C-alpha cells in the first residue's frame, strides 16, 4: 500500500526522540518485521509490536516540509511537527510558525534583525495569511478585528517559564504603539516595561526547574480611543501562588523580593527592618536555596527600587512596602509553645514578635494575645498550637495578597490615561501545563487553569471551523468537538477534587490520607478521567487535555487552608505609625476556592474578547543560541496543547488546496483529454479517479478539503511517475555514453 | 541465445575492459560491458545478476568471460519506443516539444538512478539553443542509436 520500498518513516531513538529510516523491501501484510536504513547506512530489522501490529509513522514528502503552517502537512503527527519545526529553526533561522490559528514561537537565544521599523511597516495593513508568520502578524490581526468588529482583543501568550512569553508581549506592544498615532509624553511601552522588574520581584520565584518563574497571570490591557490610538494601559493580576509565601519545597525560594531584601540588609536605610541572611527567616529558608547562580539579589533590588521610582511610588511609600515585607518575615519566626488544655503562648519577651510589632506599630500585648486566642461568637477561647500556626500563615498570606494588590493599583496610576477609552487589546502572560516528577497543589491549580483556557480555545477553533465550512458549502456536521468539560468538572464541580478538599479541611480530625480515600470512594471507577497508582494510597491521577498527571496528596490540606482570624486583622487596621498598613485592608476562606474565583473572573474578562494565541517554546536547557534539543522540544509541545490540538485537527479535513493550486501541481497526472474548459470541474473528475474512496475529501466553492495522508498519496503517485520516467531516460544515456566510450577505445584511444 | 560468432565479438569487447592482464574484470565493470554491447540495464537490473553484491566485494571481485556471460544473457532475456516519447512528455510544461535545460539537468541529477553532472553534460552537449530549450524528439533518436 503506502509503505513501499524507498518510502521513509520515523522510528524511536533514545537520543533524538525519533530517527529517520527507509524501507529496504516493500512491507508485505501480516509481516512481523520491516527492513530499514539509518544515519550511517543500511542496518536494522524493525520489530512490530505483536499486540497492535501497528506500523511506524510516515514521513511527509519534501515539497510539504518547511511550510509556514503545520496543518499544511499531510501526515500530521508528533515527529512530523517536530521535524518540520526543527528544520525551519535550525536551517533557516525561522522562529515563528503557525499551527492553524496558533503562532508557535521558539526562543532563539540570539537577537535578530526582524523587529525594526522597516519590518513593522511591511506587516502594517497586510492580511495574516499573505505574510510570513510573526508576532507582528498576530498584532496586526488584533488591531484589525478590533475596528472591523467594535470588539476588544485578548492576545493570550502561553508557555513554560523562559520560553519568551515576556519578550513576545514586549514586541506586540511596540507594534500597537508604532501603528496607531503615538502619544507624546505617554510612550506607554516604556512605562509598562519598567513595571516588569516590580512584578517580577513580587510575582516571580525560583522553582526546582526554573530560576525565574511567574506564579501568576498578568494581563496588561492596552487602551484605545475612538480614533484608535495608544492612550494608556491597565494591568490585571490573577491566579497568585499564595502558598509560596510560607512554604517552600526543596531547591525553591519564596518570591524574589524577600531575597532582594535580605541581601540588602547591611544597608543603612534598611537597618530598622532588622534582617539577617536568608537562612534566618522561616519563610525564606525552607528550600535550602538562598542564592540563584548568576544573580546579585542586591543589584536586582537596586533595579527594583529604581523602577518604583520611575512609576511614581514616592520613596516614602517604597519604605512602606519593604517595611511590611520585613514584618511578614519576622512574623514568620514567631514560635509558639503549647500549654494546658490544648492551647499555646509566645515565649516571654520574644525577639521576633517584638520586631514585628515595632515595625507595624501595634501594641505588642494586644497582638500576642490574639495570635493565641479566638473570638467564639462572645466568649474568648484558646486555640491549639497547630491552629495558631495556620492562622499566622493565613495572616502572612493575607497581608502579602493585599500589598501585592496595592502595588498593582499604584503601578496602574502611572499607566493610566486621562483620555477616555473606546476599546482595548489585552495581552495575557500566563503559564501552561506544569508537570514535575512530584506534583502537588501548586501544579494541580496550574493545570486546572490551563483546562479552563484550553476550553475557550477549543470552542473558538470550533466556531471558526464552522464559519469556514459554511463559506465553502460543506456539511457543517462533519466536525467532531472534543469536550473537556468532564475534566473541568471532576476538578471544580461539587463532590469534585477541590470541593472534597475544602470539606476535609473544615473537619477537625481531617488529613491528606482521608482526603485521598474520599477521592477514591467518590471517583475511582465512577469516572475515567480519574485513576489511582497501583502501589500508593497517597496519590491520584487525572487525565488532563495533553497528558496524565500523578499528584501526591501529601501537603494538599495544609497548603489549602487560608483562614484569617478577624481579630488579628483589626489589630493591624488600627495603626498609628504607618499610613500604608491600614490602606491595604478594605464558611472558611480557602486557597483553592479563592483560586477558582480568580479563575472564573479571568475567563469572563477573556470571553468578552476575541482571543489570539501565541505558544512560546524553549528549545534547549542551557540558553544556547539556535540549538534544538528534541527531548526538550517534544516535552514543551505536549505540555502546551500543541500536539493534542494537532491530534484533533488530523481527525477531520486539515489539508486545503484551491482548485487553481491543485490543478497546477497535478496537471501532469491528468490524461490530456480529461482536461476541460472548466478547470474546477476538471479537478472534480481527476481526483475521483486517482483517489477512490469518496469519504477521503470534500468539494467546496473555491477549495478541496482533504483527509490526512491524502495529499501525501497524491505526491507519492506523482513521485512514482516522474521517477519511473527518469530511470527510463537515465539507463538510455548510460548506454549511449558507454558505447561512445567503447567506439573510442575500440580504435586505440588509450 | 548466442552462437560462436557472437561469443567472439563479445569476448573481444570484454578483453578491452581488462586493465590488468588476468582475463577478468571488476564486478563494477560488468555494467559497462553490457551497455557497450547494445543493452540498457538499470543499475538495479545489473546488481541482481551480480548477486546484489555488498560494496566490499563490488570493487574487488574479478570474473572471467565464462562467469560474465550468464549475466550478459540474463539482461538479454528481459529487454518499446512510444513510452520513451511519453516519458519526455511528462517533463514538458508547454506542449511544443521544447523543455528547459536547467529543469532537465536537475531531474537527471537528483532522481531515480542519479547521474553525475559531468555525465549529463557530455550528453546534452550542444543540443540546446540560446533560450535553454531542447526538442526531446531530436534528442530521443540521437541517444538511442
Ligand atoms: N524573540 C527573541 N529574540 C531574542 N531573544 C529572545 C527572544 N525571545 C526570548 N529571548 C531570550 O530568552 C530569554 C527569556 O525571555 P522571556 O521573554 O523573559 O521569557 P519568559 O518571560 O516567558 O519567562 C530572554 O532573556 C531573551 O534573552
Amino acid at each position: 500500500e503506502l509503505y513501499t520500498k524507498y518510502a521513509r518513516v520515523w522510528i524511536p531513538d533514545p537520543e533524538e526522540v525519533w530517527k529517520s529510516a527507509e524501507l529496504l523491501k516493500d512491507y508485505k501484510p501480516g509481516d512481523k518485521v520491516l527492513q530499514l536504513r539509518l544515519e550511517e547506512g543500511k542496518d536494522l530489522e524493525y520489530c512490530l509490536d505483536p499486540k497492535t501490529k501497528e506500523l511506524p509513522p510516515l514521513r511527509n514528502p519534501d515539497i510539504l516540509v518547511g511550510e509556514n503552517d503545520l496543518t499544511a502537512l499531510s501526515y500530521l503527527h508528533e515527529p512530523a511537527v517536530l521535524h518540520n519545526l526543527k528544520v525551519r529553526f535550525i536551517d533557516s533561522k525561522l522562529i515563528y510558525t503557525y499551527c492553524g490559528i496558533v503562532l508557535v514561537a521558539i526562543n532563539p537565544y540570539e537577537q535578530l534583525p526582524i523587529y525594526g521599523e522597516d519590518i513593522i511597516n511591511a506587516y502594517s495593513g497586510q492580511n495574516m495569511g499573505d505574510m510570513d508568520p510573526h508576532i507582528f502578524a498576530v498584532a496586526e490581526e488584533a488591531y484589525k478585528q478590533m475596528a472591523r468588529d467594535e470588539r476588544n482583543q485578548s492576545i493570550i501568550v502561553s508557555g513554560e517559564s523562559g520560553a519568551g512569553k515576556t519578550v513576545s508581549a514586549k514586541y506586540a506592544m511596540r507594534y500597537f504603539a508604532t501603528v496607531s498615532g503615538s502619544a507624546s509624553e505617554a510612550n506607554v511601552e516604556e512605562k509598562v516595561l519598567a513595571s516588569n522588574p516590580i512584578m517580577e520581584s513580587i510575582g516571580n520565584a525560583k522553582t526546582t526547574r526554573n530560576d525565574n518563574s511567574s506564579r501568576f497571570g498578568k494581563y496588561i490591557e492596552i487602551g484605545f480611543d475612538k480614533r484608535y490610538r495608544i492612550i494608556g494601559a491597565n494591568m490585571r493580576t490573577y491566579l497568585l501562588e499564595k502558598s509560596r509565601v510560607v512554604f517552600q519545597a526543596e531547591e525553591e525560594r519564596n518570591y524574589h523580593i524577600f531575597y532582594q531584601l535580605c541581601a540588602s540588609a547591611a544597608l543603612p536605610e534598611f537597618k530598622t527592618l532588622r534582617l539577617g541572611n536568608a537562612n534566618y527567616f522561616h519563610y525564606t529558608k525552607q528550600g535550602g536555596s538562598p542564592v540563584i547562580d548568576g544573580i546579585d539579589d542586591a543589584k536586582e533590588m537596586v533595579n527594583t527600587r529604581q523602577a518604583c521610582t520611575l512609576l511614581g511610588i514616592s520613596d516614602s511609600y517604597q519604605m512602606g512596602i519593604f517595611r511590611i515585607l520585613a514584618g511578614i518575615l519576622h512574623l514568620g519566626n514567631v514560635e509558639f509553645a503549647s500549654r494546658d488544655s490544648d492551647s499555646c503562648a509566645i515565649p516571654p519577651k520574644h525577639d521576633p514578635l517584638t520586631i514585628f510589632c515595632d515595625l507595624m506599630g501595634v501594641d505588642y500585648e494586644e497582638m500576642a494575645h490574639w495570635l493565641c486566642h479566638r473570638k467564639l461568637a462572645t466568649y474568648i477561647k484558646p486555640i491549639s498550637k497547630l491552629h495558631a500556626i495556620n492562622a499566622r500563615d493565613a495572616l502572612a498570606k493575607h497581608i502579602y495578597a493585599n500589598l501585592f494588590n496595592w502595588i498593582v493599583d499604584h503601578v496602574n496610576k502611572a499607566l493610566h490615561s486621562t483620555v477616555k477609552q473606546h476599546s482595548f487589546i489585552g495581552v495575557l502572560d500566563i503559564y501552561g501545563f506544569e508537570t514535575f516528577e512530584i506534583n502537588s497543589f501548586e501544579q494541580f491549580c496550574i493545570n486546572y487553569a490551563n483546562e479552563k483556557l484550553q476550553q475557550q480555545f477549543n470552542m473558538h477553533v470550533f466556531k471558526l471551523e464552522q464559519e469556514e465550512y459554511m463559506k465553502e458549502q460543506i456539511p457543517w456536521t462533519l466536525i467532531d468537538f472534543y469536550d473537556n468539560q468532564p475534566c473541568i468538572n471532576l476538578i471544580e464541580a461539587k463532590m469534585g477534587v477541590l470541593d472534597l478538599l475544602d470539606e476535609e479541611c473544615k473537619m477537625p480530625k481531617g488529613s491528606d490520607d482521608t482526603w485521598a480515600q474520599k477521592l477514591y470512594n467518590t471517583h475511582l471507577n465512577k469516572c475515567a478521567l480519574f485513576e489511582k497508582p497501583r502501589l500508593s494510597n497517597k496519590a491520584f491521577i487525572i487525565k488532563h487535555f495533553a497528558d496524565k498527571v500523578e499528584y501526591q496528596c501529601e501537603g494538599f490540606l495544609e497548603k489549602n487552608k487560608d483562614t484569617v482570624y478577624e481579630e488579628q486583622i483589626k489589630v493591624l487596621k488600627s495603626s498609628k505609625k504607618f499610613k500604608l498598613l491600614p490602606e491595604l485592608f478594605q464558611h472558611k476562606k480557602t486557597v483553592g476556592h479563592q483560586f477558582r474565583n480568580s479563575l472564573h473572573l479571568l475567563m469572563e474578562t477573556l470571553n468578552a474578547t476575541t482571543p489570539h494565541y501565541v505558544r512560546c517554546i524553549k528549545p534547549n536547557d542551557f540558553k544556547f543560541p539556535f540549538t534544538f534539543d528534541e527531548k526538550r522540544a517534544v516535552q514543551q509541545l505536549r505540555a502546551c496543547g500543541v500536539l493534542e490540538t494537532i491530534r484533533i485537527s488530523a481527525a477531520g479535513f486539515p489539508s486545503r488546496w484551491t482548485y487553481q493550486e491543485f490543478f497546477s501541481r497535478y496537471r501532469v497526472l491528468m490524461k490530456q483529454k480529461d482536461v476541460l474548459s472548466d478547470r474546477k470541474q476538471t479537478c472534480k473528475n481527476v481526483l475521483e479517479k486517482l483517489i477512490l474512496d469518496k469519504d477521503k475529501y470534500q468539494f467546496g466553492k473555491t477549495k478541496i478539503f482533504f483527509r490526512a495522508g491524502q495529499v501525501a498519496y497524491l505526491e507519492k503517485i506523482r513521485a512514482d511517475k516522474l521517477r519511473a520516467a527518469c530511470i527510463r531516460i537515465q539507463k538510455t544515456i548510460r548506454g549511449w555514453l558507454m558505447r561512445k566510450k567503447y567506439m573510442r577505445m575500440r580504435r586505440g584511444d588509450a | 541465445e548466442f552462437n560462436k560468432d557472437q561469443l567472439e565479438e563479445f569476448k573481444e569487447a570484454f578483453e578491452l575492459f581488462d586493465r590488468v592482464g588476468d582475463g577478468k574484470i571488476l564486478y563494477s565493470q560488468c555494467g559497462d560491458v553490457m551497455r557497450a554491447l547494445g543493452q540498457n540495464p538499470t543499475n538495479a537490473e545489473v546488481l541482481k545478476v551480480l548477486g546484489n553484491p555488498k560494496s566490499d566485494e563490488l570493487k574487488s571481485r574479478r570474473v572471467d568471460f565464462e562467469t560474465f556471460l550468464p549475466m550478459l544473457q540474463a539482461v538479454a532475456k528481459n529487454r518499446t519506443y512510444e513510452d520513451y516519447l511519453e516519458g519526455f512528455r511528462v517533463f514538458d510544461k508547454e506542449g511544443n516539444g521544447k523543455v528547459m535545460g536547467a529543469e532537465l539537468r536537475h531531474v537527471l541529477t537528483t532522481l531515480g538512478e542519479k547521474m553525475t553532472e559531468e555525465e549529463v553534460e557530455t550528453v546534452l552537449a550542444g543540443h540546446e539553443d540560446s533560450n535553454g530549450c531542447i526538442n526531446y524528439e531530436a534528442f530521443l533518436k540521437h541517444i538511442l542509436s
